[PDB]
């Protein structure tokens, strides 16, 4: 099993640094258990949540490296699906809550009736299955960079570039992958199996805006770009 | 469109 090259380590150390400095606290002590009415609470703690993912792309120079029409369909594809995936994976099993912005404990019911559906279901069984897993912050980061850089967002000009950084965190990835040896089968084709998943998200939470636009003035000026 | 998203990113 083929470990991380040294400049495959380097690309690891930049994307764990940039996922730990913009992941809220680091949560479980900060916890604050929780119909427009539950929409509003919603909307209204969204908004930092997609600048922290915004923060995170630019602390990763292959992104940087692109132009910023590139830059903004590249967050708008990924926002909600790293987003969903920083709450599935602080998913508490003896509370069955979801952790929201580091300290917004939440529930199946309570995020469903909060507008998103059946995309809390999603989220909520993907951090079931997510417990077993026993990600740590690299392999949470490097899920996102994959995330970020894919190719096939509707608009890109650098689809060869995107694909190519890609494919670059994916090798990286599955080489931490093998040099960390988890004790679970076929561990590698099931992370892929999750990008599916969060990818499927990330499609889902764009029908659930459709069906919620309420007056788009009620809905926070970021969130809506985002979407 | 996009300004604000288009500022976060302009630094
Ligand atoms: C992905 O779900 C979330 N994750 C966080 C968060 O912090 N993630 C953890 C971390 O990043 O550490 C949030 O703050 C969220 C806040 C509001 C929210 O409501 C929504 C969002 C999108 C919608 C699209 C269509 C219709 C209704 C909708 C309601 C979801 C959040």
């Amino acid at each position: 099993k083929p470990e991380p090259t040294d400049e495959e380590w380097e690309l690891i150390k930049t994307v764990t640094e940039a996922h730990v400095a913009t992941n809220a606290q680091g949560w479980k002590q900060k916890r604050k258990f929780l119909d427009l009415e539950a929409f509003s609470h919603f909307t209204k703690i969204i908004t930092p949540a997609i600048t922290r993912v915004v923060d995170f792309a630019k602390k990763l120079p292959m992104f940087c490296e692109l132009p910023c029409e590139d830059q903004i369909i590249l967050l708008k594809g990924c926002c909600m699906e790293i987003m969903s995936l920083r709450a599935a994976v602080r998913y508490d099993p003896e509370s069955e809550t979801l952790t929201l912005n580091g300290e917004m404990a939440v529930t199946r019911g309570q995020l469903k009736n909060g507008g998103l559906g059946v995309v809390s279901d999603a989220i909520f069984d993907l951090g079931m299955s997510l417990s077993s897993f026993n990600l740590d912050d690299t392999e949470v980061a490097l899920l996102q960079a994959v995330l970020l850089m894919s190719s096939d967002r509707p608009g890109l000009a650098c689809v060869e570039r995107i694909e190519k950084y890609q494919d670059s965190f994916l090798l990286a990835f599955e080489h931490y992958i093998n040099y960390r040896k988890h004790h679970v089968t076929h561990f590698w084709p099931k992370l892929l199996m999750k990008v599916t998943d969060l990818r499927m998200i990330g499609a889902c939470h764009a029908s659930r805006f459709l069906h919620m636009k309420c007056p788009t003035e009620l809905f926070p000026p970021l969130f809506l770009e985002v979407f | 469109e996009n300004a604000l998203l288009r500022y976060l990113l302009d630094k």
